[PDB]
RNA sequence: ACUGCAGGGGAGACUGGAAUUCCUGGUGUAGCGGUGGAAUGCGCAGAUAUCAGGAGGAACACCGGUGGCGAAGGCGGGUCUCUGGGCAGUAACUGACGCUGAGGAGCGAAAGCGUGGGGAGCGAACAGGAUUAGAUACCCUGGUAGUCCACGCCGUAAACGGUGGGUACUAGGUGUGGGUUUCCUUCCUUGGGAUCCGUGCCGUAGCUAACGCAUUAAGUACCCCGCCUGGGGAGUACGGCCGCAAGGCUAAAACUCAAAGGAAUUGACGGGGGCCCGCACAAGCGGCGGAGCAUGUGGAUUAAUUCGAUGCAACGCGAAGAA
């Protein structure tokens, strides 16, 4: 706001897999406080996703998020008579952020029948880099690559 | 076909636009590569990343013709006026010395008026 | 009058370099130009760029300032010729010859006008493009008169210090331009003191409605000229004089209004400025606006649809109970 930073949340350890970054992605798919229906649906999700490659899954989920890591995004800005967007660095844990949402965000609107099996089906083509929320990565690029004369305005 | 060792950068920067030749000392055009030859068109002429990339295009084609060590001669109140002697270095020249050839009136002709924008 | 001194004061003739544009060649290839963003335009028939030569016009970077000069307008690239004024000192000379000045006469930025030259750049009118509800404008590409020179006319400007000219007097403090002169004078310091004439800044008495002026008066005084008498009508009509014309100078009345004004004060306001805050925006999550239905309103209808609420701050409000 206008008085400086606000003071980030703290996210414990997921008791099943050693790791923050799986509660990290069940807040995401959490709506409406179903905390216990979107970790039944992470933790299924993992676990189909170890049956159609035997590797550990949270070993699976981060090269599933390093293909969708965007480095640079296109926030935008109003200069004279014509707006028009400026890259700007992405600051890291806005990266994990901003990863976490395209793979939920885009597991939603997949064809398949239940969310264990749409969420099981985008991690398992982003860690061969084949999915839909890839593909987002090379368009936030070409659109931050289109626009580098435009990089000596940032704010 | 044109072979030379020692060459002549020049450089002119406006406030629309930028243009790097390369000349011989004698004064003969060599490359010329500007901003509006690498892809732009209209105000985006004028950032400086479009003249750290007219100053690329003209480097490599007067390598190709020998150039390897060129004299800068800059004029023109533009933006583009030190990125694009900085892109002259990343591109396998030396710069050794630095001009400013920027034409100074001894109030001689009458300037146009002056824009109520 | 004599001796010194400072200066873009004026006039004429000759003349110097940078830059803009064009022309003629050399190299070189697809863009250049332009804006908040574009487009008209230029170019691919060799442009922009880069080098060399040549033609022409206009203005004079640095010195240049808070500064000089002139009655004001105004005045600066250099040189020669001709020429006006000012200041200080000497106190040689004339012996009130002084000041102002109705009418009058001369000078008088820029625009404009006449005849003839010149025309690089800039640029009213003009045209096209964009902007927009429209755009006879702002912004952009072009571009004619004119701006320049010679000889005449015009005689107006916020021609301003919005302050007529001469003189005498009335605390000072502190810069800067032109002189002369005394003290440590050769301690050189080109510092200090005295005096004369410019030019600014801040300040006391005094004046002023206030702001402010203040030894360069808007202070204290005397001599002469111009001018004002509520705001519009109006610096207009008619008459006259000047002018080639455009127009200038002198200058009214009927009628109409009860005001038009000058400085300062408090506030509100700004597409003025500084700093600061709010779910204001940004970063997020979930909605409404579409559909069926419930409830309130506008409208319409009705014998009656009781009345009240009507930007935020009325519309699941008075109504926490209308068979
Ligand atoms: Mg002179
Ligand atoms: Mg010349
Ligand atoms: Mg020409
Ligand atoms: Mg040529
Ligand atoms: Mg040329
Ligand atoms: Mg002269
Ligand atoms: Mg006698
Ligand atoms: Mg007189
Ligand atoms: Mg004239
Ligand atoms: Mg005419
Ligand atoms: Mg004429
Ligand atoms: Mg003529
Ligand atoms: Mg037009
Ligand atoms: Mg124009
Ligand atoms: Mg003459
Ligand atoms: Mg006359
Ligand atoms: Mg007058
Ligand atoms: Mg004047
Ligand atoms: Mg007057
Ligand atoms: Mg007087
Ligand atoms: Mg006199
Ligand atoms: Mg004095
Ligand atoms: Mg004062
Ligand atoms: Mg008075
Ligand atoms: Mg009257
Ligand atoms: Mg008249
Ligand atoms: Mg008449
Ligand atoms: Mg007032
Ligand atoms: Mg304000
Ligand atoms: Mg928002
Ligand atoms: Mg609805
Ligand atoms: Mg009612
Ligand atoms: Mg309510």
């Amino acid at each position: 706001p206008r008085k400086g930073p606000a003071p980030k949340r703290p996210l414990v350890n997921d008791p099943v897999y050693g790791s923050q970054l799986v509660t990290q992605l069940v807040n995401k798919v959490l709506l409406k406080g179903k905390k216990s229906l979107a970790e039944r649906i992470v933790y299924g999700a993992l676990e189909q996703a170890r049956d159609k490659t035997g590797t550990d899954p949270v070993i699976t989920l981060k090269r599933a998020l390093d293909n969708v890591k965007p480095a640079l995004e296109v926030r935008s800005r109003r200069v004279g008579g014509a707006t028009y967007q400026v890259p700007v660095e992405v600051r890291p844990d806005r990266s994990t952020t901003l990863a976490l949402r395209w793979l939920v965000g885009y597991s939603r609107q997949r064809r398949e029948k239940t969310m264990i099996e749409r969420l099981a089906n985008e991690i398992l083509d982003a860690s061969n880099g084949l999915g839909a929320s890839v593909k987002r990565r090379e368009d936030t690029h070409k659109m931050a690559e289109a626009n580098r004369a435009f990089a000596h305005y940032r704010w | 076909k044109k072979n030379v060792p020692h060459g002549a950068a020049h450089i002119k920067s406006t406030f629309n636009n930028t243009i790097v030749t390369i000349t011989d000392p004698q004064g003969n055009v060599i490359a010329w590569a500007s901003s509006g030859h690498v892809g732009f068109k209209g105000s985006r002429k004028s950032t400086p990343f479009a003249a750290q990339l007219a100053a690329e295009n003209a480097a490599r084609k007067a390598q190709d013709h020998g150039v390897r060590k060129v004299d800068v001669f800059v004029k023109g109140p533009g933006s583009g006026r030190e990125t694009a002697i900085r892109s002259l270095q990343a591109a396998g020249l030396e710069v050794g010395a630095i001009s400013d050839v920027t034409p100074q009136p001894h109030n001689g002709v009458r300037p146009p008026k002056r824009r109520r924008v």
